[PDB]
Order: C-alpha cells, then sequence, then structure tokens
C-alpha cells in the first residue's frame, strides 16, 4: 500500500487494504536474483502486468510485483531491523545440537499463506545454501497445499486413538481453573 | 385523403421501423455472446500463459 503511491494510486481505506492484499495474491512473487531482477524492469518492461480495481481503473505495477515480497529477505525496507527469514532459519538451525543439523538442513518444511509466492522456494534455497557447508544438501519442501497445513495437521492430530487421553476434560478445568491449560496440557 | 394516407403509410413504416429494431437487438444479443465467450477463452489463454511463461522462468 505503501509502495504503490509512487505509481499515482492511492489505497487509504480498509476495504483498499483488502483490494491490496487481492493485488499481492495475484500479481507478486519472489526474484531469485534481486539486483539484476531489478536492473531488468528497469531496462525493458516485460514485467508489467495490469490489475483491474472492482471498478474498472485498470493499474500496471512494474518491480512493485517482487519488490512487495523481497521484504521477507530484507526486513530493512519496513525499517526492522532483524534478518530475514532465510537467515534466521539458518541460525536456528545453527543454534541445534550439531548431531542433528544435517538432517535439519534437509527438511525445511514451509507453511503457511505467506510462503506460497512463486519463487519462494528457490530464492530459500539459493541463500541458505550460501549460508550452509558445501557439503550439505539443501531441499526445502514446499507442498502444494502448504496453505492448510496446519489445519490438516490438526485433524491428523485430533483423530489419533492415542490421543483422546490428551484433551483438557471439563472437569479438569473446574477443578484447577483456566491455569490448567499450560500448567500441564 | 391525404390525412388517412399518411396514418398507414406511417403505421407500416414504424412496424418496418420495429422490426428493424428486433432485429437490431437480436444482432446485438448474438453479437454479445460471441463477445463474452471470446473474451472468456482470451482470459484462460492469457492465465495459462503466465503460467507457463514463470515456470520456464523458474526452470531456466
Ligand atoms: N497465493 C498467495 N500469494 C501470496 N500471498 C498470499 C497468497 N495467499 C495468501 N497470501 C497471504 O497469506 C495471508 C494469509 O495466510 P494464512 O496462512 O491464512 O495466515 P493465517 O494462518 O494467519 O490466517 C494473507 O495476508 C495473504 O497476504
Amino acid at each position: 500500500m505503501k509502495i504503490l503511491t509512487e505509481r499515482g494510486y492511492s489505497f487509504v481505506t480498509t476495504a483498499e487494504r483488502e483490494i491490496v492484499r487481492d493485488i499481492k495474491e495475484k500479481l507478486c512473487y519472489v526474484a531469485l536474483d534481486f539486483e539484476n531482477e531489478m536492473a531488468t524492469a528497469a531496462s525493458s518492461s516485460s514485467l508489467e502486468k495490469s490489475y483491474e480495481l472492482p471498478d474498472g481503473q485498470v493499474i500496471t505495477i512494474g518491480n512493485e510485483r517482487f519488490r512487495c515480497p523481497e521484504t521477507l529477505f530484507q526486513p530493512s525496507f519496513i525499517g526492522m531491523e532483524s534478518a530475514g527469514i532465510h537467515e534466521t532459519t539458518y541460525n536456528s538451525i545453527m543454534k541445534c545440537d550439531i548431531d542433528i543439523r544435517k538432517d535439519l538442513y534437509a527438511n525445511n518444511v514451509l507453511s503457511g499463506g505467506t510462503t506460497m509466492y512463486p519463487g519462494i522456494a528457490d530464492r530459500m534455497q539459493k541463500e541458505i545454501t550460501a549460508l550452509a557447508p558445501s557439503t550439505m544438501k539443501i531441499k526445502i519442501i514446499a507442498p502444494p497445499e502448504r496453505k492448510y497445513s496446519v489445519w490438516i495437521g490438526g485433524s491428523i492430530l485430533a483423530s489419533l486413538s492415542t490421543f483422546q487421553q490428551m484433551w483438557i476434560s471439563k472437569q479438569e478445568y473446574d477443578e484447577a481453573g483456566p491455569s490448567i491449560v499450560h500448567r500441564k496440557c | 385523403q391525404l390525412v388517412e394516407e399518411e396514418l398507414d403509410r406511417a403505421q407500416e413504416r414504424l412496424a418496418t421501423a420495429l422490426q428493424k429494431l428486433e432485429e437490431a437487438e437480436k444482432a446485438a444479443d448474438e453479437s454479445e455472446r460471441g463477445m463474452k465467450v471470446i473474451e472468456s477463452r482470451a482470459q484462460k489463454d492469457e492465465e495459462k500463459m503466465e503460467i507457463q511463461e514463470i515456470q520456464l522462468k523458474e526452470a531456466k
């Protein structure tokens, strides 16, 4: 919403925020190499696509398409101090015991909606490969339905027979108070 | 006789005009049908083209 104002389009309402969310879900992708992608978009106009708001009024966006999700890898674009998702993944790995991180390097599982951009698995693998030692096999696992992985796994879990003793019954709550939840389960 | 001759001649010509209008609106209907099917086809083709071009992008 903030980066689209430099082309003239101004979305300020909450409804317009929903419109911009739809634009993001339809036109944005992750660039494998950000710098030369930027130079390419500057040179030609083959990256420009068009979107039609729900009153006519087509809008055309250029390098915004990949500048929007690039923030995941350079969170300094929005004034945050953290590191990109590739770097926090690598740090979380390197915070684990040296014997399991070879098997962690090869089972990076992606989940949730924000991991649905075209080309995010390739960029992620490139970055982690550049960070990790040159002997490990980096494998990014990105299922085609990863937007509902949490719900699917939750149904699998709640269906297990060995899980039917892990519920928090009403009686346990009546005994222990709301603090039952984290104190035991 | 001028009154009644203008009357019935203009009336039958008005009938011909309304039939021409019905023909014109049916032409509008068929043209609109062609337009809608063709634009839907164009939409499908364009979205598939975009999928395939980005697939070549990732592949290469
Ligand atoms: N195809 C897509 N491409 C890019 N982003 C998407 C896509 N689909 C959803 N999103 C983003 O994912 C978010 C919703 O994802 P979701 O996993 O449902 O989050 P939550 O689990 O918190 O509800 C939205 O903010 C939207 O911007």
